[PDB]
């Protein structure tokens, strides 16, 4: 709750870079549940957040 | 007298282990039963009169890898045969037998 | 980036996760480190760009991880996560926090 | 009653001459019979002193030979102490052995001639191969040959062992006779002038080889001996460390089916839990490289033994490995130089590429831990912090051996290493100056000691001034207090006297969990023991300084801070021949009051710092972390089930995550097993390390010929329990030969069986292993009263030191630092109390004990004494015995095996009764008087003094307690409370236990609170006399158990003890005069 | 993991006792019960604290 502006900032920077890199794509980015799956540790998210 | 504020739950992997073990035992049990019943019925329909239906039961108990056939008598084996006479054969073996 | 040890300080002193198990049991903080924040930043971006479904792998006792995961699920959509891990995360949150 | 016969045969065998005469001496508790014994004695002495045949009278006085009790046998025979060769020519027809100089890394560590390495005797030193033991090679060889002669006619499996060891001794004796025998001096050292024309490393190899071949009971043992004896002649630095190394991986290959658990330090509770073994592929390649080195060394049979087991990887055939794992530590020490042993450690690779984000976190965790340790005492202003000076000044006796310094007490000169005496010396010349901390720099570098242990590296020891101890004392004691209840400080967690024996791993071992275990013994010269560690502590001190208001405490803290400053830059005196090196070492090592717990802390902080990186890639729940000195292990459980690929990738990540902080490691990950210095587990079954070299020691102690036999037997018993079993008869032969004493060139004395196994300060072993033996007779009491009359002795050196000026100054400063105006009522008490901790000083003990031996010797020769009524234990058992009743029983089998390496009878006992669950205060630490002693001091005081002290009037108790540094107000309060009367029973419990080794050896391993033992012991309860019922139940337990051990069967009991005798004994209770030696105890956990 | 529709799996035969081995096969039921007992002992949790 007291990481307010920092997480705002994180989200804006992330979203900005995501969209500006999305633009450098040429094939349609389509949504599917793939077979195998990248793991993601929430501890990394706490380090990030 | 030595207990308090300390819960112990079996981990899910232990549960899954126990469940799969029990599953495999039960499946093996049914399969060998069905096998033996098929051969017994076939023997009965081929008029095999010299055949002592023990070695089949020895094989049956040996494939369940927990018993000691060295100290189980023949009478129990024959009762097992007597019960097994009255069981339907599973679909694969029965259709293939017909 | 921010120096880790400050965050370590404030979490460590206010939570007392040392105390919040059995005292004769093991509990403490978890990685706030560098080379994970940017690891996550790469993982997330590359997966969202690729539209690579990614899963979660966690321990519910570390409720701070979940407190950050709820933020994550808030901001990041739900159709990016395989339904099973998403449901697991939400369900721990609900059974732990909401109700 | 059998040992003495073997002694007689040894005497007959060794001397063999007509001129060789054999002279017994006897005693009896009955007057008339004693006068007939005296008569017999007289006539025998005369006959001996007249070259007359003694063998004729022995029939006429048959009664004395059958019923009287032996002491000793003398022997007058003409010889020039050789005889080994005169026997040995026949046993040496094998081939001698050739060295191989290109085996050991160094050049001088090869077994070449002394003169090729020390041409001058003035630069010779036998310390690189000094056996360091008061026992001769000739003794060992004599023992072996007599053993060989007597076991020449048995026909069984025993003979198949005998042929095997006989072949080995042939192999040995061919090699020895090639050159000859080294000849001992008075000190059992070997000078240049005997070894001058012989190889330098022949003696230790010889001794070690004797030790190995005497421990052969099987075919595989013979294989081991044949494969080690020929290779241990050359390799002397990379052998026990080598072959003992693969075991750490092997324990990670045995599936658990059945387990043992801890709760509280001996709470056993078996578990039928099964756990698989997820081994990666690359660790096999590691093992193959190790086996390639193994074969490259010259090993054929032991790869085969390691290769044929892997076909099944079963745990029933696995103890062979464990047996093998103990044979590596019975080959000897790598007694190299102080320098070169340091250079095993003093190779450094320090780099400016590690993180800074990591060290700050490390430092902070250390800081936080310090604050957790020190918040309460620093704040509540404890007396022991204020008076830290006086506290350390009392606890000087529990310190290290300072550097030798020349003293003088009036009219003598002394070179003591005891730091209290150093302080006493410095008091006189105005040099006692605890506020001015000395530097440690170029102007005053530090000496060194070497902590050795075979099969491993050498650790180092600081040798400091006497201020550093004082500074570190109070703070480290409060840290220990914090650490008594913290679990992770494995060396320091307790229930106030215990260390956790059987680990804390087996709770959460499973198919889903793993464990990372790791040796951290090389991490002393490392880059993480310098600046951050000390500065973190300094920061913690700053916080603590701002967390208090008193000024004395702040002074102490600022001095401790400055101590840490000085320890951050520290130079080190090290000789090399004649000249001296001094090296920059601004880091941490052992040799300090702080080092052990602080290293545990530092490893804890280090691993906590490392452990925040697996979290970047895995989800686990840290169930446990543990640190004990030279190793540490953490177990962790996952959200899913484990694979090979995850262990491998985790392992590589761990290795590299240590590499990011510039930290070497042999990283070891597993699922079921660990290996550490002191113990190891495979398949849910505890094994242990049996590594105590007998004929070679670590360093040169201070004990006599006598006490070293007892310690060696204690170590024998221990190693036997561990698994490594040596033939007990050999040990007994050594004991008799080491207690044998030469009074002239031809006179030699030999004690008997009933002196060494009898409860006294001279007990050495037992007639039946794992069982102390008692006395139902008059005679054991009789000689015990005599030896107790003789145990109390004086030290004139101590008397004159206590009459010097330094002692007076010391007393004066103590007084005016504590209290004044009772200069003739308590100060004398305090002097008598300081005497109680001067006795720690070794030469005093030597004076006193040699005096004890001389007084002993002047009644071993001559007849016996009535000793005047002084009650002891055997009087009590003598009186308890006629109210017993035995009955045949039959117990079932209900306990599970978890220590396979034990003898099967020991296991049968364990397989019928339980293992111990408590640990009684053998030193009374939980006693409320001791929780005062643990408040004002650390000191032990021995149970002799305590057992006496409680028996006195209410007056001298006050003087005695006030004299121990305690103030007067709390002592008066203690006397008014009457808690010592609530502590007679605890003290007596501890007394009887210490006297009877109940918490020392096999009886330390047993549950006397058992229900299974109790139902046989049907002693009804009476009440209001606790001592009698306690002792009765205990003695009956021992009776049933001893009957069980020696005969297998079980029995019940019954004792209708009359109240009349209860009352007669109640007054005989608190006047007992008995004692047991500290040196005789055999702690299974060292 | 998400699994395709190309995938397969086999179902066990979990049909109950056709023999009523709890009716006068007591030595086998003893073995069974003992087996299940000792199996079950390896999964009861330890009393951690």
């Amino acid at each position: 709750s007291n990481r307010l502006g920092q997480l705002v900032d994180l989200t804006r920077l992330l979203a900005y870079n995501y969209e500006t890199l999305m633009a450098c794509i040429t094939m349609n980015m389509q949504h599917v549940q793939t077979l195998t799956t990248e793991k993601l540790q929430l501890t990394s998210v706490t380090s990030l957040c | 007298m030595l207990i308090g504020n300390a819960t112990v739950i079996p981990s899910p992997q232990t549960l899954f282990h126990y469940y799969n073990v029990n599953v495999n035992f039960h499946s093996n049990y049914n399969e060998r039963i069905n096998d033996a019943v098929a051969i017994i019925t076939a023997a009965n329909r081929l008029n095999l009169y010299q055949k002592k239906m023990k070695s089949i039961v020895e094989d049956f108990l040996k494939r369940l890898q927990i018993f000691d056939i060295s100290r189980v008598p023949d009478d129990q084996m024959y009762r097992l045969r007597d019960r097994l006479r009255l069981l339907p054969v599973e679909i694969r073996r029965l259709d293939i037998f017909n | 980036l921010v120096s880790t040890e400050a965050q370590i300080q404030k979490m460590s002193q206010d939570l007392q996760l040392e105390a919040l198990t059995i005292q004769s049991e093991t509990q403490f903080l978890t990685g706030i480190n560098s080379q994970a924040a940017n690891d996550c930043f790469k993982t997330l971006i590359a997966a969202m760009l690729s539209q690579r479904t990614m899963s979660l792998d966690f321990v519910t006792t570390n409720y701070m991880s979940l407190i950050s995961g709820m933020w994550l699920l808030t901001v990041v959509p739900n159709d990016m996560f395989i339904r099973e891990s998403l449901v697991a995360c939400q369900l721990a949150i609900i059974n732990t926090i909401i109700y | 009653g059998k040992y003495n016969l073997i002694l007689s045969e040894y005497l007959s065998f060794i001397y063999n001459s007509q001129s060789a005469v054999q002279i017994p001496i006897y005693y009896s508790s009955n007057s008339e019979l004693e006068n007939r014994c005296i008569e017999f004695h007289s006539k025998c002495l005369e006959n001996s002193k007249n070259g007359l045949s003694l063998k004729k009278l022995f029939v006429e006085y048959s009664d004395v030979i059958e019923n009287a009790t032996l002491l000793s046998i003398l022997s007058y025979s003409y010889d020039k102490y050789n005889a080994v060769e005169r026997k040995l020519v026949k046993y040496a027809k094998g081939k001698p052995l050739e060295a191989d100089l290109t085996v050991n890394e160094l050049d001088y560590e090869n077994n070449k001639i002394t003169s090729e390495l020390f041409p001058t005797a003035e630069e010779y030193t036998d310390l690189l191969m000094d056996p360091a033991i008061l026992t001769s090679l000739s003794s060992n060889l004599n023992a072996v040959m007599f053993w060989l002669e007597k076991h020449e006619n048995d026909v069984a499996e025993k003979l198949k062992i005998y042929k095997r060891r006989l072949d080995l001794f042939t192999i040995v004796a061919s090699t020895v006779n090639k050159y000859g025998v080294p000849r001992h001096n008075a000190k059992y050292r070997y000078e240049y002038e005997v070894m001058k024309d012989k190889p330098y490393y022949l003696v230790t190899w010889a001794n070690s080889s004797i030790e190995m071949l005497m421990s052969v009971f099987s075919h595989e043992d013979y294989l081991i001996a044949r494969e080690l004896i020929v290779l241990s002649y050359s390799n002397r630095s990379t052998l026990a460390k080598l072959v003992s190394s693969p075991m750490s991986i092997l324990v990670a290959l045995v599936d658990i089916n059945g387990t043992f658990i801890t709760n509280e330090e001996l709470e056993l509770e078996f578990s039928n839990k099964y756990v698989r073994a997820i081994v990666p592929d690359q660790t096999f390649d590691e093992l193959k490289q190790m086996l390639d080195n193994m074969r490259k060394a010259g090993l054929t049979d032991i790869p085969k033994m390691i290769q044929d087991w892997l076909v099944d990887c079963s745990i029933e055939k696995f103890p062979l490995m464990a047996k093998i794992y103990s044979w590596s530590f019975h080959v000897g020490f790598r007694k190299q130089k102080m320098l070169d042993a340091a250079l095993d450690q003093l190779k450094t690779e320090y780099t400016e590429d590690v993180d800074d984000e990591m060290y700050r976190e490390y430092t902070m965790l250390i800081r936080d831990e310090v604050v957790k340790m020190l918040e309460e005492p620093v704040k509540h202003d404890d007396h022991l912090l204020q008076d830290s000076e006086l506290a350390g000044l009392l606890s000087m006796s529990s310190a290290s051996n300072g550097e030798s310094r020349q003293l003088k007490f009036g009219r003598k000169t002394i070179f003591s290493t005891k730091k209290n005496m150093h302080v006493m010396d410095d008091m006189a010349n105005g040099r006692y100056t605890p506020g001015i901390i000395p530097p440690v720099n170029v102007d005053k570098p530090i000496p060194l000691g070497r902590r050795d242990v075979p099969g491993r590296r050498t650790r180092i020891i600081f040798i400091l001034p006497y201020e550093y101890f004082i500074a570190q004392h109070a703070v480290v004691e409060k840290m220990l207090i914090y650490a008594k209840h913290t679990r992770e400080y494995a060396e320091f967690y307790s229930q106030s006297n215990q260390l956790l024996s059987y680990g804390d791993v087996t709770r959460f071992l499973s198919n889903n969990s793993m464990v990372l275990y790791t040796d951290v013994s090389q991490w002393d010269s490392s880059q993480h023991n310098t600046q951050p560690f000390r500065k973190g502590i300094i920061m913690g001190l700053d916080m603590l300084a701002n967390m208090t208001n008193d000024a004395r405490v702040i002074q102490t803290l600022n001095l401790y801070k400055q101590t840490q400053i000085n320890l951050m830059d520290s130079y080190v005196q090290i000789p090399d021949g004649n000249v001296i090196k001094k090296i920059q070492y601004g880091a941490v090592a052992s040799g300090e009051k702080q080092t052990k717990a602080a290293n545990s802390i530092a490893n804890l902080a280090l691993i906590k710092t490392v452990l925040s990186r697996i979290s970047n890639k895995y989800s686990f729940a840290t169930k446990i972390i543990r640190v004990d000195g030279d190793d540490n292990y953490a177990v962790l459980q996952f959200n899913t089930e484990v694979t090979k690929q995850m262990v491998q990738d985790v392992s590589n990540d761990v290795r590299e995550t240590y590499a990011r902080m510039n930290t070497k490691v042999k990283a070891l990950v597993s699922t079921v097993g660990i290996e550490i210095a002191k113990r190891y587990i495979a398949g849910g079954k505890i094994f242990f390390r049996a590594g105590i070299n007998l004929l070679n020691n670590e360093k040169k102690g201070q004990s006599t010929q006598w006490d070293q036999a007892a310690v060696l037997y204690s170590n024998y018993i221990v190693n036997r329990l561990r698994g490594f079993e040596t033939d007990r008869e050999f040990i007994l032969t050594k004991i008799m030969q080491m207690t044998s004493v030469a009074i002239t060139g031809s006179l030699r004395l030999f004690p008997s069986e009933r002196v060494l196994t009898t409860n006294s300060t001279f007990k050495v072993f037992d007639s039946e292993d794992f069982i102390i033996e008692y006395g139902t007779t008059d005679d054991e009491v009789y000689i015990q009263r005599a030896f107790m009359s003789l145990s109390s002795q004086k030290s004139g050196i101590a008397d004159e030191i206590a009459a010097s000026s330094t002692f007076k100054n010391y007393v004066s400063r103590l007084s005016e630092q504590l209290l004044f105006s009772k200069n003739n009522i308590v100060s004398r008490g305090i002097a008598l109390t300081e005497k109680a901790k001067l006795n720690s000083y070794a030469p005093i003990s030597l004076e006193k004990r040699r005096a004890q031996i001389s007084a002993l010797l002047t009644m071993l020769q001559k007849p016996v004494t009535f000793k005047s009524s002084k009650i002891t234990i055997n009087d009590i058992l003598r009186d308890i015995k006629p109210f017993f009743t035995v009955n045949e029983a039959h117990l079932p089998i209900q306990y599970q095996k978890f220590m396979p390496t034990l003898p099967d009878n020991v296991q049968y006992i364990i397989q019928c009764i339980g293992s111990r669950t408590y640990q009684i205060e053998d030193d009374g630490s939980k006693s409320a008087i001791s929780r005062l002693i643990s408040k004002y001091s650390v000191y032990k005081p021995s149970i002799e003094e305590l057992y006496k002290v409680i028996s006195l009037h209410e007056n001298e108790i006050q003087l005695y307690l006030i004299s121990l540094g305690i103030p007067k107000i709390d002592a008066d309060t203690y006397v008014g409370s009457k808690i010592y009367s609530q502590d007679k029973y605890r003290i007596l419990e501890s007394y009887v236990y210490n006297l009877l080794s109940i918490n020392y050896g096999c009886y330390q391993l047993f549950d006397f609170n058992s229900p299974d033992l109790e139902k046989l012991i049907r002693i009804p309860f009476k009440g209001k006399i606790p001592a009698v019922t306690f002792i009765l139940h205990l003695y009956a337990k021992l009776e049933v158990i001893n009957h069980a051990i020696k005969n297998g069967s079980w029995i019940s009991l019954f004792c209708n003890y009359p109240k009349s005798e209860m009352i007669k004994l109640w007054k005989k209770m608190w006047n007992i005069t008995s004692l047991r030696s500290p040196y005789t105890n055999a702690n299974f956990f060292q | 993991r998400n699994l395709p529709s190309t995938a397969r799996y086999i179902r066990p035969n979990l049909l109950q006792d056709r023999l009523n081995l709890h009716d006068n096969f007591e030595s086998l039921w003893d073995t069974i019960t003992t087996s299940n007992y000792i199996l079950a002992r390896s999964v009861v949790p330890d009393l951690k604290e």
